[PDB]
RNA sequence: CGAAGGUGUGCUGUGAGGCAUGCUGGAGGUAUCAGAAGUGCGAAUGCUGACAUAAGUAACGAUAAAGCGGGUGAAAAGCCCGCUCGCCGGAAGACCAAGGGUUCCUGUCCAACGUUAAUCGGGGCAGGGUGAGUCGACCCCUAAGGCGAGGCCGAAAGGCG
RNA sequence: UAAGGUGAUAUGAACCGUUAUAACCGGCGAUUUCCGAAUGGGGAAACCCAGUGUGUUUCGACACACUAUCAUUAACUGAAUCCAUAGGUUAAUGAGGCGAACCGGGGGAACUGAAACAUCUAAGUACCCCGAGGAAAAGAAAUCAACCGAGAUUCCCCCAGUAGCGGCGAGCGAACGGGGAGCAGCCCAGAGCCUGAAUCAGUGUGUGUGUUAGUGGAAGCGUCUGGAAAGGCGCGCGAUACAGGGUGACAGCCCCGUACACAAAAAUGCACAUGCUGUGAGCUCGAUGAGUAGGGCGGGACACGUGGUAUCCUGUCUGAAUAUGGGGGGACCAUCCUCCAAGGCUAAAUACUCCUGACUGACCGAUAGUGAACCAGUACCGUGAGGGAAAGGCGAAAAGAAC
């Protein structure tokens, strides 16, 4: 599925309302993208699919921490 | 805590046999009980060669509803009720007028 | 004429026997009503 | 019964299940040629049977 | 095998003229078995049984008939038939 | 010493109605004043059951076809036996697969079933009947196609492989 | 518990028992073929084919056990590539499926209404999907109020069809405040001191209490009518029992019962007691949740349809302050008041009935009442999903009509 491996986003539903307000069902997607990470202390590159947003806070709270929340939550990177 | 049971002397209180006395055959599950020369029917029987049964009008004894008959106090020449006490630690009849065991 | 019903046991039993129906979401469904409904026999089996 | 097979050891007790079979068999056996009286009897050993198994049973058990 | 398995094999001796015919002519007796018995089962049993030489043994299973009582649909139980042939030098006991 | 209900008859009220009572019935009914309503039927091409009508009328399923003697039997155009006649014969014959599931064979019965009778039956009831190393299925091997560990994908279910 | 029994349609045969190993009722046990999550492989469900390891046995084969996946932990193994990882095998622990309604989350209509119809409505309903428990959810103020104050949530009645929203149409619809049901508050983001010290969970034992079989349980005769009395007439008696049912018509006193008074070998529900092991009290000093708040853009939720629209949620792009601080007080600003977000747990009052027991009804009485008073989700109809009937009453007793 589109979810985002950090920041849990996922899929999500809203509306087009037009110009004369007709109400159309829709979905806002993540933004989403496959990536490799350097790793040090693994020496290694992770490869997560995450949104631009959890790029940034991966750049924020370094890349440690992220995996531990993701063998916290209990999930398989 | 059967009432009445095999071989107590019974007296009839209801029925064509009203007033009559005898001896109980058997009983049955529906609370009806046999008792002798009480109740007779005359039934039509087919003669059935197998049993080497012969044909005829026999007559028989037809179950009778056990709250017709009383048990027949034999002391007083009553019919009477019945009720349980514990004796020894058995659980035995009596008579309820003269309070007598059975 | 030809009728619609020719009759055939292995189609018979691939298309609603016990095993096809237990396959699917769908069919376990099935099942859950006949058994709701207390049908003497769910499928079409022998 | 079911006490004075209990204090029979385990072996004599197998002997004892196949001479009930034995018989039972050679029962049903008269009960199909139709040279039976009393039927009352296979019920007799048939229930026994299930008597032997049962202890069997609780002596390998505990 | 087991003998206690053997013993719970052989339910009935099958009564009908085919039956005597065979047991006559060609020196075979027929036999009502479990349902699940198998040629092993049945040539092993009534060679212990009757204590006497089997050839071999045939099989066939007789599916029950389909009756009515009062207007009620019943379906008589399945089973199993034995042509079972006696080496020659046999002659039949009934008990 | 006969309730409700059924059927009559008689009387009485402006009316829906009421009272009494002969038969039937064989155990419940209910004054009075109040209370609550699944409260009143002829229609709805109303819904269910029952019985009419046309009418003892149309019809009895291939225009291949029957006739006689004897048997059985309550009763024989139709059943069994014999004799002639006639129809199919690249089938109206014989063997399978499919599909059916006991309809197979014997005895016995004739209510219903059989478009008539039926003593007959693919009908009823009881019994018997299906014997495999080498015939099939199983089994070994794969086709299209299916399912599909991991895997890829997808809001969830799930899709693809 | 017992003098009768071997379930029913349903007789009989063959038996078992009568003072307690007949039967019957309950407690714990034993057995529990095959299919089915189905789990050794497969499969047209109730079948087909195995492998490994023990164990015999005359050595023909038989018996018995283990063998699914997936998650997690361990152990051993182990490429590309040196370490390493991936990977591979064994082992222990758990999950999978079913089920009525209620519950929270993920998706989500149209008919209809508007006397047409698009915003709106219907309605976050039907339905689909995931997850859970006997309840769930919610929950200890970055809450409201109004210069006086309240003090978590849930639920009921008001406030009020008001304030408002709305093609200002159709409609939709609060809150503040008040009466009540119920009431309870806690921990982590850390050190020191005194340490098993509150609580809570696990387990034994004791008593008490409920449940699962049960025991006793009052007092009536005569007479007429009649097939039969319980009915009429006469004289009695019981009542902490005149609930109700049955017996040849309508019985307090014939039978079952009913009020009342009792009982558990064993298993279980709740209580305190007490022992136990695991869980840590209290105090002092600290500390105080960042890609977060807000913002831009797009939607949604708030009664509130972008409107002058606060307030919450976030797909997207961004982005602070840290008690000398921040949030809210219906645009917004200043003053005044109040509150501390970005961490988590929490009983009760609330909703529901597949199911067990008891009691009741100005509910029905066989075309009604459940589709189903009867062997009914049956026959029968449909390839299938599915549809889906008809059918109660001899009598007191079969005495069911010998000849």
């Amino acid at each position: 599925s589109r979810v985002c491996q950090v920041t849990g986003k996922r899929p999500v539903t809203g509306n087009n309302r037009s110009h004369a307000l007709n109400a159309t069902k829709r979905r806002f997607l993540p933004n989403l993208h496959s990536h490799r990470f350097w790793v040090e202390s693994e020496k290694r590159f992770v490869t997560l699919r995450v949104s631009a947003k959890g790029m940034r806070v991966i750049d924020k709270k370094g890349i440690d921490t992220v995996l531990a929340e993701l063998r916290a939550r209990g999930e398989k990177y | 805590a059967a009432k009445i049971r095999r071989d107590d002397e019974v007296i009839v209180l209801t029925g064509k046999d009203k007033g009559k006395r005898g001896k109980v055959k058997n009983v049955l599950s529906s609370g009806k009980v046999i008792v002798e020369g009480i109740n007779l029917v005359k039934k039509h029987q087919k003669p059935v060669p197998a049993l080497n049964q012969p044909g005829g009008i026999v007559e028989k004894e037809a179950a009778i509803q056990v709250s017709n008959v009383a048990i027949f106090n034999a002391a007083t020449g009553k019919a009477d009720r019945v009720g349980f006490r514990f004796e020894d630690g058995k659980k035995v009849r009596f008579f309820k007028s003269n309070s007598e065991t059975i | 004429m030809k009728r619609t019903f020719q009759p055939s046991v292995l189609k018979r039993n691939r298309s609603h026997g016990f095993r096809a129906r237990m396959a699917t979401k769908n069919g376990r469904q099935v099942l859950a009503r006949r058994r709701a409904k207390g049908r003497a026999r769910l499928t079409v089996s022998k | 019964k079911a006490k004075e097979l209990r204090e029979k050891s385990v072996e004599e007790l197998n002997t004892e299940l196949l001479n009930l079979l034995r018989e039972q068999f050679n029962l049903r056996m008269q009960a199909a040629s139709g040279q039976l009286q009393q039927s009352h009897l296979l019920k007799q050993v048939r229930r026994d049977v299930a008597r032997v198994k049962t202890l069997l049973n609780e002596k390998a058990g505990a | 095998i087991r003998e206690e398995r053997l013993l719970k094999v052989l339910r009935a001796p099958h009564v009908s003229e085919k039956a005597s015919t065979a047991m006559e002519k060609s020196n075979t007796i027929v036999l009502k078995v479990a349902k699940d018995a198998t040629k092993a089962e049945i040539k092993a049993a009534v060679q212990k049984l009757f204590e006497v030489e089997v050839e071999v043994v045939n099989t066939l299973v007789v599916k029950g008939k389909v009756k009515r009582h009062g207007q009620r649909i019943g379906r008589r139980s399945d089973w199993k038939k034995a042509y079972v042939t006696l080496k020659e030098g046999q002659n039949l006991d009934f008990v």
